[PDB]
């Protein structure tokens, strides 16, 4: 109904968020009524933005389709719109306006990079009528969504997923862009070193065990509290070998119990053998005796009588013991050819398993783009709570259709590598350069700054840019204890489709752990003959070095084992991505490392308010504002999450230069 | 939650594969040694079992007395009250071995026995007699 308008803007349809609180304080200090009016006029502006935002909303607009007693209170409907335009969750992205952009602007906003963050606050600010202008150092929008172009070839370098659509920001664009969206089709065969598919059986059977030995890592932190080892924090990766190791522990401690149990039987038959030995002992004696009693033929004194039957009674006696003992003899003889037939498990994995769990490690460390050995025990999959409905997607015609749309119409200034941000009581000066001759020198005077700039480039050592007066120490130990991952992409153009056009994905299986990262998975999602190899893990960083042909070698190779020397031609054309290296992003996205948290995320958002020019003169206006996804705690290293950091300072740029709504 | 099932981690198991830089392999090589001497020790009580049973090979067959099936009588002929009491004489109370000695007598009459004559046999003097063994 409404309710799904509030679950698709990522809110509450029966509650009052924090951000509303703040601005509507009458209404959720006061009477229950009022707070569900509201919570109405909320959800339904946000439905009606929703249900067609190829067009701007006007406050008009919303009125008219508002019920009564709802458009009774029309201060309370246009606070609302208001609210929600400002925020970024009506009247974003790409409408066509009604009311044309003011005539005349308000304060000048210098925004460096043209990411998504970047390109999505500029919209904000400018629709809000401000002076934005954007410095990206690349000679193209788009950032870390890059897409690779020539004839029909198209191949994200970049991101190339979208998160799935329930709650997804990108729902939206999506609607108000030519963005050929596709459901990943989930099968994905693995295939050993040597080419052989991995039986149906086993691939089961490992992502069985990975999806397990998670679980039990999850178990380790929160249950044990095992989050500290002597002084350093525990990595996902340190938790998941201690949980392999007591795997590994227990399957012996196992064996050692059974075989334990063996003894405790194979020696109670000892006990056995000798009763029953010292028997037939005692009892060829007897035999003896009463034969030789039983020789004194009859008729006999009655004292060599009864020594005849004495004997025999006595005889009959151990034959019945030693029947009683061969009664047991037999029961303990199966009890041990049982236990001879069933003996707990041998190993935990087969080398050739360790290899295929590899493989699920090495996608998990994709996800991430980084060592396992990095993420947080506690808190790597802090966003998980977070995550949108739906199936994952892929853009069929280039991410890059995105960025280009939102840039539309904005003031772009390529080949402008910010080199010095100054920020100071009176306003900020941003000192670029031109790429191509660096001599070149540009200065930008404005009231604020917006930092897109990648976590990457904000930990260069030495500094890629200068920040005068420096970043306090509470930002700059943020930077430092947040990851920034790595995660490279080869893009095979072939002159046609020799590979099963049914199957999105497949992996391949590295012989070695240190390796597991490398091309382990390929994808075709593209209309032209294209693979796309994944390098992640400690290899990403690795194949950096190793030569664009070499890479194209290894990669090739593992083609043919799969699909045999036959059917693999020589690539049109190849791209290999060097993230770490771009240095406009040193790296590819973020993460929750060791000793970090989700509250580092917020850090990195908190803007910077300068000190005072005169001193004993009031408090500054903040004047250093920052979005890009190594902001936004809730949806980090993703492109919903740049979009959204940006819309919100956006928001809070114009709460503070245009005063608030 | 609770540790997924099959898969266990105790408390003190963690602490011991954690403690120094290789206690991890330590504690499993422990094992695979601990493991192989409980092997051999099999090794050798299969083979001080499997001499026990040569030992034993023939049962006891050539040894076993046929069965005397008897008519449990309640005549005492002055034969069967001798071999009464040296059974009293040799078994102390055991009615049972002093029936299946005489063979035509119950546990019933064995006791009966035991008492009726009693004086006549001095059967207190022959009981504290077994009591010397
Ligand atoms: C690199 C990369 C990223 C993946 C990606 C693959 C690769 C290879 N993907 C892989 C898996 C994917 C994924 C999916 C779900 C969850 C996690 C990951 C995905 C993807 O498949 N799906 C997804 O949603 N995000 C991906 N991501 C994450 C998103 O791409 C990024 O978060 C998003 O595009 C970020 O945009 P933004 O925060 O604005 O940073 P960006 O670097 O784009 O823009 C900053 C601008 O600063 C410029 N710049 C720098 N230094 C200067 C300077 N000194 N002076 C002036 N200008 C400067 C720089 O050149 C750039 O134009
Ligand atoms: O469908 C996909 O293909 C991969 C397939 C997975 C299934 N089997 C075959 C391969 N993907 C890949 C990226 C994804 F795995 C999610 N990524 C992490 C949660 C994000 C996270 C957490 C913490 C810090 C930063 C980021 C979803 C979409
Ligand atoms: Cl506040
Ligand atoms: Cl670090």
């Amino acid at each position: 109904g409404v309710e799904g308008a509030a679950f698709q803007s990522r809110l509450p349809h029966d509650r009052m968020t924090s951000q509303e609180a703040a601005c509507f304080p009458d209404i959720i200090s006061g009477p229950q009524q009022t707070q569900k009016v509201f919570l109405f006029i909320r959800n339904r502006t946000l439905q009606l933005w929703l249900d067609n935002p190829k067009i701007q909303l006007t406050f008009e607009a919303t009125l008219q389709q508002l019920e009564a007693p709802y458009n009774s209170d029309t201060v309370l409907v246009h606070r609302v719109h208001s609210y929600l335009e400002r925020h970024g969750l009506i009247n974003f992205g790409i409408y066509k306006r009604i009311k044309p952009l003011p005539t005349k602007k308000t304060g000048k906003v210098i925004i460096i990079g043209s990411g998504v963050s970047g390109l999505a606050a500029a919209r904000q600010l400018q629709s809000f009528g401000m002076d934005v202008t954007l410095l990206e150092a690349r000679d193209r929008v788009g950032g870390r969504v890059a897409t690779f172009r020539k004839g029909n070839y198209v191949a994200d370098l970049g991101a190339m997923v979208v998160t799935g659509l329930g709650g997804n920001p990108m729902a939206v664009v999506s609607k108000q862009v030519n963005m050929e969206l596709a459901k990943i089709k989930q099968k994905c065969p693995l295939y050993e070193a040597n080419g052989q598919a991995v039986p149906k059986e086993k691939d089961e059977m490992v992502e069985q065990e990975f999806n397990r030995l998670l679980e039990a890592t999850s178990y380790l932190s929160h249950q044990l509290d095992f989050n500290v080892l002597n002084n350093k924090p525990v990595s996902l990766g340190q938790a998941l070998e201690v949980v392999i190791q007591l795997q590994e522990k227990h399957v012996k401690d196992e064996q050692i119990e059974h075989w334990k149990k063996i003894v405790k039987t194979q020696e109670e038959l000892k006990e056995l053998l000798n009763k029953m030995v010292n028997l037939k002992e005692k009892i060829k004696e007897l035999h003896q005796q009463y034969k030789e009693a039983s020789e004194v033929k009859p008729p006999r004194d009655i004292t060599a009588e009864f020594l005849v039957k004495s004997k025999h009674r006595d005889l009959t006696a151990l034959c019945k013991e030693y029947d009683e003992l061969a009664e047991t003899q037999g029961k303990l003889e199966e009890k041990l050819q049982e236990l001879e037939a069933n003996p707990p498990s041998d190993v935990y994995l087969s080398s050739r398993d360790r290899q295929i769990l590899d493989w699920h490690f090495a996608n998990l460390e994709f996800a991430n783009a980084t060592p396992l050995s990095t993420l947080s025990l506690k808190h790597w999959d802090q966003d998980d709570d977070f995550e949108f409905t739906g199936s994952h997607l892929t853009v069929r015609n280039g991410y890059s259709c995105v960025p280009v749309a939102l840039a539309e119409g904005l003031d772009i200034k390529l080949n402008t590598a910010v080199r010095q941000v100054r920020y100071t009581a009176s306003g900020c000066e941003v000192i670029a350069v031109n790429t191509r001759s660096t001599s070149q020198t540009f200065i930008y005077k404005c009231d604020a700054v917006l930092c897109t700039l990648p976590l990457g480039v904000l930990k260069q050592q030495p500094p890629a840019v200068q920040f005068v007066p420096p970043l306090p120490e509470w930002k700059t130990s943020a930077v430092q204890r947040m990851g920034f991952g790595n995660l490279n992409k080869v893009v095979l153009c072939f002159d046609r489709v020799f590979w099963d056009p049914s199957v999105n994905l497949f992996g391949h299986v590295g012989s070695t752990t240190a390796s597991r990262g490398e091309l382990f998975l390929f994808w075709n999602l593209y209309k032209a003959p294209i693979l796309l190899a994944l390098v992640a893990g400690e290899a990403a960083g690795i194949m950096e070095n190793i030569s664009d042909d070499v890479i194209v070698g290894r990669c090739l190779a593992i083609l043919k084992g799969i699909f045999g020397s036959s059917a693999v031609p020589q690539p049109k054309e190849t791209v290999v991505s060097r993230w770490r290296a771009d240095p406009w992003a040193r790296g590819s996205y973020s993460y929750v490392a060791a000793g970090s948290s989700g509250n580092d995320y917020d850090l990195m958002a908190q803007p910077i308010t300068p000190g005072p020019s005169i001193p004993g003169a009031p408090q500054p206006i903040p004047r250093l504002f920052f979005a890009g996804e190594h902001t936004i705690r809730n949806y980090p290293a993703t492109v919903h999450g740049a979009l959204l950091s940006g819309l919100r300072e956006a928001g809070r740029i114009a709460d503070q230069f245009l005063g608030a709504m | 939650r609770k540790p997924p099932k099959g898969m266990f981690l105790s408390q003190e198991d963690v602490e011991a594969v954690s403690a120094n830089a290789t206690a991890a392999t330590t504690v499993l090589r422990q094992l695979d040694m601990e493991l192989v001497s409980v092997k051999r020790q099999i090794q050798n009580i299969k083979q001080t079992n499997s001499a026990l049973k040569e030992k034993l090979d023939g049962g006891i067959e050539p040894y076993r007395l046929p069965e005397v099936i008897q008519k449990c009588n309640a005549r005492w002929t002055t034969e069967e009250q001798l071999l009464a009491v040296q059974a009293i004489r040799k078994y102390g109370r055991d009615f049972q071995a002093i029936s299946d000695v005489i063979g035509n007598k119950s546990v019933v009459q064995v006791k009966n026995f035991f008492v009726n004559y009693r004086r006549r046999f001095n059967i207190d003097e022959v009981l504290q007699e077994w009591e010397a063994e």
